[PDB]
């Protein structure tokens, strides 16, 4: 899945 | 689908007085908890950062956990107490209105606030319980651990292993809890409103969210700035901004909803509670 990201 | 009348407050305090309007849900940010005394997260020059994002980075902070601690032990409050918009969302989950809350703070005040386990997705992890980084080990450390390294400016350790101990927050470049997204892909198909307050959707993957919803459901933003939302142009048809504060905001909604009163009660008795502790 996509990791914690700013954006 | 066009289900609110017009763009307004108004409009949406109407959308949820109707039958229609069943299943909220919330989307959450920093700015609901500002009022509780703990500051938006986006002396410690003394550590030669890279540059300031680090702090919270998940490759940064193993190798460099110093700076995030020291950012804690000046950012931890003396007490956890709820907002009004806290209190607000407590209001919807007694009325049978609050389908889930989905958090992007790690402060355990919607939990204070009374939602319970199965209303909440705590999207990034929380403070609440830590646990050492050693996937072979994973020992459990209590908050009042934690805050007594925090306080004493000791470098949480393992006492088994002696590896890092962090709190169970989702650091940038961690991925999100499984509920994140097995509650996403059911929650999402439907539901009548969402609410998104305190937050400029500037974090990944939630930020994604608000565009998971059916076309036709409303979304009201309450927050002190602007945010795929469309509140001016002419193809506007569902997407309301209330701009101000979180508890402000909530407290107009509450009064078009005739349950100002309910709110400053609860909030009121359940504040003295927690002074009474
Ligand atoms: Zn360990």
């Amino acid at each position: 899945t996509a990791r914690k990201s700013t954006g | 689908e066009r289900l609110l009348d017009e763009l307004t407050l108004e409009g949406v305090a109407r959308y949820m007085q109707s039958e229609r309007c069943r299943r909220v849900i919330c989307l959450v940010g920093a700015g609901i908890s500002t009022s509780a005394g703990i500051p938006d997260f986006r002396n410690l020059e003394k550590y030669h950062l890279p540059y300031p994002e680090a702090i919270f980075e998940i490759s940064y902070f193993k190798k460099h956990p110093e700076p995030f601690f020291a950012l804690a032990k000046e950012l931890y409050p003396g007490q956890f107490k709820p907002t009004i918009c806290h209190y607000f969302m407590r209001l919807l989950k007694d009325k049978g209105l609050l389908l889930r809350c989905y958090t992007q703070n790690i402060d355990t005040l919607e939990r204070i606030a009374g939602l319970e386990q199965e209303d909440l997705v705590e999207a990034h992890g929380t403070f609440y319980t830590s646990h050492c980084v050693s996937a072979s080990c994973r020992h459990e450390y209590p908050l009042s651990w934690m805050k007594e390294k925090i306080f004493s400016e000791v470098t949480p350790k393992c006492e088994d292993c002696q590896s890092l101990v962090k709190p169970d927050i989702v650091f940038f470049g961690e991925s999100l809890p499984a509920r994140f997204f097995s509650c996403m892909q059911s929650d999402f198909l439907k539901v009548d409103l969402l609410l998104v307050m305190g937050t400029s959707l500037q974090v990944q993957p939630f930020a994604s969210l608000i565009s998971k919803a059916p076309l036709s459901t409303p979304r009201l933003l309450i927050n002190k700035e602007k945010a795929g939302m469309d509140f001016d142009s002419k193809k506007a048809y569902r997407d309301v901004a209330w701009l101000g504060e979180c508890d402000q905001g909530c407290l107009a909604l509450a009064e078009l909803l005739g349950w100002k009163k309910e709110l400053e009660d609860l909030v009121r008795r359940e504040h003295a509670s927690i002074d009474a502790q």
